[PDB]
């Protein structure tokens, strides 16, 4: 009776792995701390062929490293278990990242009532990788603690430094921007992660609205961005997207 | 409003670089390109090239690109066109255009027209 | 730190600020914990299902 | 290389009457739709201006008389009713791809 | 000893929650029973901005809420243990959409397969269009998606059904110079594209192949038919039925 | 409910009948779960290494 | 106390499975061991109407049919627990498959990356693609797929192996107007494109610098090539291997 | 077994020799797993308040 719970007190480290590798069936993602604590993910991080502040911005970020490194159980017996540890390498470190958000942008005008409404498909992380862009059109791969981006270059595509002027034409020859196409006019509102895009033409009302304030701004026929320190919901006809996240009460 | 101010006529000898300037005044700089367009003695609009003041990106008709180098100053909001082995085929008027893209209203206001007289 | 740039004339806003660490290879470890063994029997038979339900995987 | 064809070369219009000038493309300037033609007017002196946008629209500050037209490789230019004051060289410039073209333009001097 | 199970009883609450932040390293999808239970669930929907019948929906539909919620680390300490769980809010709710399936299209030679299988819903009078397959969940006839990487397209999307290019929309396309014949397993049914030489029977368990496909796309519901072989793959248009364990 | 229509003329099926419910915002909620400590020391020391290995993630 | 433990003991296995249905909310996958032992799952496998060397094939990837099959809550109760185990039916089997890796191929000034990289597989004489990297899951020298969200292409897509422009089937592309530099680490080695004024060179481990690229794309085997420095990437063609820990 | 070819023509490499298994359809089965009862009632609590959960989840 208490030889059980010893069993259960002395390997804690070992009974959780073998149930997070039963859960995950062999091969197991994000890395807990169960399968590496801090010390020897340290000590791992000091051991990579990597420059120094490498290894400083891995040992800042123990738990995106966590959140990228799998881990794939290779033998295991009644005494002993055994399971690679892949932890990643960044070749590249301090070059400057962004992530694009778009929106539909019509273009509105009653002169002759010829409308069509662009919007970019290519929203996603971008990244400098050696002189050239490294893409990462996928949600999932890149990853952001508060002024850092971890991508991964599995799938990643590579485009020229010449993007950025897509971000301020569609067609710039200088690189053809992923773009579809619309005949009439339609209005959503994006949020962003510093704030949202408001899209509304046609005969869509969408209106700003500050949690104490009420209304504050009624969008014309544009697109408008706004902060999320001035707005705090945007009503584009029925849907009320919110720009910020509601708090609400706490439970104990 | 949306102003673009250029510089005044010059009078060059053949063979010298010789640089035009046209200072936009009223928009966002960032947002546009500042297309260079010259117009030969009773000619066409004849195009030169462009370039893109957010990263400066420059590019060009492939008969222009050994004879102008385009830059920007994103700090003083200015256009720059330097040309470079002036003959007397150049002696023309140099216009620089804001020319709104993206499913475009482009070249909305123009500037006022540099006069290069390239002569001995 | 994160400036958020907005050009209306594409209507995308843009998160700069931010520095990178592409992953571009692996680092692989080969962990191996020993089981702390116990000379009661129901705990023993769970682990030891556990670990032939582990190696059939294989 | 879209080069365009623009015609007449010198247009003559009586005082009070409709102009029109075609822009026929080499290729198609059309993109997802919409063509990117510019109608542009240029008096002696002065900058072009813009007129017409997108092959249809209006600028900004552009009386109606002033109207766009066509699609594919056929584009048209109108002016109706005539006055005085309209008379210059008008262009059409393509916006496609690099490097943009301007047409011949046509001068319009009143008849 | 019995203090160490006390322990392990009354904060099973605590101890659960450390587990799946340790395994899932400090963010965690979909929100557990142990991370946020019905009570304390149902509490936080009548505390929402949400209209009463959205507060009825989603008292009605907690599955796909917890499935769609996550639950971030915060602020960890001895004694307190504090976790921001980002709720789903819905902007939108009770308007019609519809799921898009798509099988290859061939003609005497080029095949055609509009390659935009996904779903839409109506939003704003737009359609908001879903191309991934975990943004949106389905219960027993609603459609709880995400608009984080919903594309915006008009509501002229339903001409891309009767016309594969109507005037008013432009549908995605993937062309193709040879002919190709396969299956599509729709949800109450499949779509079965037989040409070429590929000869392509649908059967049902119970009375063998009943029904052979010449050179065409053909249309097969999951209510008399089982299976569907299309040159030598068998497609299964309804789920098998199998043992029973204990 | 559900109804399925079949098109011939794009080799489609359109799966209609459903409703919607699109998420927008995020609705945000602190929970704080306190530790209801007893006065097994082995036990107590297993909780602290995991809050400790939980804290060094931040 | 004793019972406690008892509890625990003899029903780790329900236990076990009402924990990850509580985490993962009501949808769990991969289906793990304690929601279906070997002993059970190779009961299943004959019991599916299947051809015999499909049985042979499922039984020794009983990982990858474990992670590909799911496990659907259906009713829950006080006394007994049921759910709904979707195991994999796999409808042709023992074809050809290949995995497609693809760079920047810079001519001078273009640039051509082929964005139609992924898995393909011989379906039923034309060739199903996946471009998922979920989809599919390999073992020693076996691919499993699904043809669920899956892209028929005709046969003739080999071709695109050795031509762009191919007229038998034509291969979608992305184009760049600048040269640019990057590598691909593929599954038996590596792909480097170099172009430019980007300085790359291809290191064996225990030898240092060993090749250095021209202005080219070339390809390095894992068995000689251990890194390659693009500008100032490195790319690890192997994976590095590191101290092991107790 | 497994070889990669290496196309320098538009620089893509194929791993060629694989053999496939395509999964086109689902196998269902009905597990009913039960439960072994004890007549000590914080442990039967416990697992009835995981049964309620669990019940108001669907």
């Amino acid at each position: 009776i208490e030889t059980v719970i010893e069993f259960q007190q002395k390997n804690n480290r070992l009974l959780e792995i073998t149930r997070e590798f039963s859960v995950n069936a062999g091969v197991t993602t994000p890395v807990s701390t169960y399968m590496l604590t801090n010390s020897e993910l340290l000590s791992l991080i000091n051991d990579m062929p990597i420059t120094n502040d490498q290894k400083k911005l891995m040992s800042n970020n123990v738990q995106i490293v966590r959140q990228q490194s799998y881990s794939i159980m290779s033998i295991i017996k009644e005494e002993v278990l055994a399971y690679v540890v892949q932890l990643p390498l960044y070749g590249v470190i301090d070059t400057p990242c962004w992530k694009l958000h778009t929106s539909p942008l019509c273009t509105t005008n009653t002169k002759e009532g010829s409308n069509i409404c662009l919007t970019r498909t290519d929203r996603g992380w971008y990244c400098d990788n050696a002189g050239s862009v490294s893409f990462f059109p996928q949600a999932e791969t890149c990853k952001v603690q508060s002024n850092r981006v971890f991508c991964d270059t599995m799938n990643s595509l590579t485009l020229p430094s010449e993007v950025n002027l897509c971000n301020i034409d569609i067609f710039n020859p200088k690189y053809d921007c992923k773009i579809m196409t619309s005949k009439t006019d339609v209005s959503s509102s994006v949020i962003t992660s510093l704030g949202a895009i408001v899209s509304c033409y046609g005969k869509t009302k969408c209106t700003a609205s500050n949690k104490n304030r009420g209304i504050i701004k009624t969008f014309s026929n544009g697109c408008d961005y706004v902060s999320n320190k001035g707005v705090d919901t945007v009503s584009v006809g029925n849907t009320l997207y919110y720009v910020n996240k509601q708090e609400g009460k706490s439970l104990y | 409003e949306v102003q673009l101010q250029q510089s005044g006529p010059e009078l060059v000898k053949p063979g010298a670089s010789v640089k035009i300037s046209c200072k936009a005044s009223g928009f966002t700089f960032t947002d546009f390109s500042i297309h260079w367009v010259k117009q030969s003695q009773g000619k066409s609009l004849d195009w030169v090239g462009y370039i893109y003041p957010y990263t400066g990106g420059n590019g060009y008709n492939l008969k222009f690109q050994s004879k102008a180098t385009l830059t920007v100053d994103t700090s003083s909001t200015t256009a720059y066109m330097e040309l470079r082995s002036l003959t007397s085929e150049d002696s023309a008027v140099y216009y620089c255009a804001r020319r709104e893209g993206n499913f475009v209203g482009a070249m909305d206001y123009w500037g006022q027209g540099t006069s290069v007289t390239v002569s001995s | 730190n994160i400036t958020e740039e907005f050009y209306q004339s594409t209507c995308s806003a843009v998160s700069k600020g931010y520095l990178s660490a592409l992953r571009t290879g692996w680092y692989t470890s080969v962990i191996t914990i020993e089981l702390s063994n116990i000379k009661i029997k129901q705990e023993l038979d769970k682990y030891k299902n556990a670990v032939t339900e582990l190696q059939l995987l294989m | 290389d879209i080069v365009l064809t623009q015609s007449p070369a010198s247009l003559a219009v009586s005082l009070g009457q409709r102009a029109t000038i075609s822009c026929r493309a080499s290729e198609s300037v059309d993109n997802f739709g919409i063509s990117f033609i510019n109608w542009f007017q240029q008096k002696p002196g002065q900058p072009p201006k813009l007129l017409i946008y997108g092959a249809s629209n209006q600028g900004s500050g552009v009386p109606a008389r002033f109207s766009g037209s066509g699609s594919g490789t056929d584009f048209s230019l109108n002016i109706h009713p005539m006055e005085e004051v309209d008379t210059a060289v008008y262009f059409c410039h393509q916006s496609k791809e690099v490097p943009y073209t301007f047409g011949g333009g046509t001068k319009l001097e009143i008849k």
